[PDB]
């Protein structure tokens, strides 16, 4: 008996979630920009 | 207590004061370390050590003459001291090297005594001093592929493979006219010194300009230099800072003259009027720290430097610092401008007015320079004391919140977190 009211909620939350999940990638990758393209170089002491 | 300066065929300033028992003479150019190249970079320090070179400082000896030179970022200098009575037997040996032995000094047997010298000299500054090294790099990371990156000193790869051609094609190019200013303290008179200069004529190499370049920027960044066999840490960290002839030059200063400076081991120190020691001396967070407000030409640092032993405490050091700095755009109080007001008089006074010319030379050429004048001490204070809260907090809500920061460091830095933790400090959450 739920069935499409049941569907209507699906509609609303997978678009709200789906926007969360592609807004968390970006979100992750700015506080990451730092470690990810962080540089080393090694000079062997004397 | 008067910045005499007139321009005739060359630019002379002085600053005359009576009770001095010397007189310090000397050319200051509008070139330094921030003129260089990655690959030449070095050649105003050599300059400076031919200069005060065995051959060149026993002739200026003889003479009962001392010499002096400081190489900086936005400029060079070169002084010649000597008793009231020999003003003009400086400008004698400041000619005679500047013109006559501009060729005498730069000999196969000079040039190689003193590179060995300057490469010995710049070696055990890496390998032994750790705040000046650390600070070196922290310009050379927040400035990194500009002119302030730049080290004084220079470094030792550019600097071995540096000849005597360098320092000609150097010489020939910033070492003109137009960015030169003749400077002299201590006790002679203005009209005094211009006469001995106006009287001997020759221009040699008028007209010509120097080189152009690209402006200087701020890049937030960091560079780590590790080193776990250091008994210590040594930090700084600091946001864009105010370039001399900035509007808010004096609210910078002032603000950072609010944390001031620390020696846990001064008993005195340990008593200042500073909040943020309340949270320092718990667990004694640091042997010692000092806020510094740098100014150049382009820009400037605002922020602080650092040593502890305290390696596992690390982030509370640099939490508890960075968020009293929150405070500026905040809640800074009335008194702690009031305190600060006195202080940065007392230690402005102490640096304009001191007793040795040499430093007064250099302060006042450096001046000049940029501005074309000196404001003198007692127009600074005018200023200081109409500094308010809301200048400062306006200052700090554009200089210091929300802001990208530079940091360097070196010794046993595990415990310093990485950027973002640092960076997020920079601010607090709000309703």
């Amino acid at each position: 008996p739920e069935h499409d009211e049941r569907k209507r909620l699906g509609l609303k939350t997978v678009i709200i979630l789906s926007s969360l999940y592609l807004l968390s990638i970006w979100v992750k990758k700015f506080k990451w920009a730092g470690i990810k393209t962080r540089k080393f170089v090694f000079n062997p002491p004397k | 207590a008067e910045v005499t300066q007139l321009s005739n065929g060359i630019v002379v300033a002085t600053e005359h004061n009576p009770s001095a028992h010397t007189a310090s003479v000397g050319v200051v150019f509008g070139s330094g370390a921030a003129n260089e190249n990655p690959y030449n970079n070095g050649v105003s320090n050599l300059w400076k050590n031919i200069f005060l070179s065995k051959e060149n400082s026993a002739v200026a000896a003889k003479e009962g003459l001392a010499l002096s030179s400081n190489i900086s970022r936005d400029f060079q200098s070169y002084i010649v001291s000597s008793l009231p009575g020999s003003t003009d037997k400086s400008l004698d040996f400041l000619n005679q090297s500047f013109i006559q032995q501009k060729a005498n000094l730069l000999s196969s047997s000079n040039f190689e005594a003193t590179k060995k010298s300057v490469l010995k000299q710049v070696q055990d500054f890496e390998d032994n001093d750790h705040p000046n090294r650390v600070l070196e790099h922290l310009h050379s990371t927040a400035f990194q592929n500009t002119p302030l990156s730049l080290p004084t000193r220079g470094t030792l790869e550019s600097l071995e493979n540096l000849v005597v051609a360098d320092l000609e094609s150097f010489a020939n190019n910033h070492f003109l006219n137009s960015n030169a200013v003749v400077v002299g303290t201590g006790n002679i008179k203005h009209e005094d010194l211009v006469n001995s200069i106006e009287s001997k004529n020759l221009s040699l190499q008028t007209g010509t300009k120097p080189v152009l370049k690209k402006k200087a920027a701020f890049l937030g960044s960091e560079v780590r230099l590790r080193d776990d066999t250091l008994p210590k840490a040594w930090i700084s960290l600091a946001v864009e800072g105010e370039p001399v002839n900035s509007p808010n030059y004096f609210v910078a200063k002032l603000a950072a003259q609010i944390f001031g400076s620390y020696n846990a081991f001064e008993p005195a120190s340990r008593l200042q009027g500073i909040k943020l020691l309340d949270n320092i001396q718990e667990y004694q967070l640091c042997d010692n720290f000092n806020h510094f407000s740098l100014s150049y030409k382009d820009s400037g640092l605002w922020g602080f430097s650092t040593a502890t032993r305290n390696v596992t405490m690390i982030d509370d050091l640099i939490h508890f610092t960075l968020k009293q700095w929150n405070r500026l755009t905040i809640s800074v109080t009335d008194t702690e401008v009031e305190r600060a007001k006195s202080l940065l008089k007392l230690q402005l006074g102490q640096l304009y007015e001191s007793g040795n010319p040499v430093n007064d030379a250099n302060l006042l050429g450096a001046e000049v320079l940029i501005k074309g004048s000196k404001l003198s001490l007692g127009e600074a204070f005018k200023k200081i004391d109409a500094i308010t809260v809301k200048d400062v907090k306006a200052w700090a809500g554009k200089r210091l919140w929300d802001q990208d920061i530079a940091i360097a460091g070196t010794g046993q830095i595990e415990g310093l977190l990485d950027y973002m933790r640092i960076r997020s400090d920079m601010s607090m959450m709000r309703w």
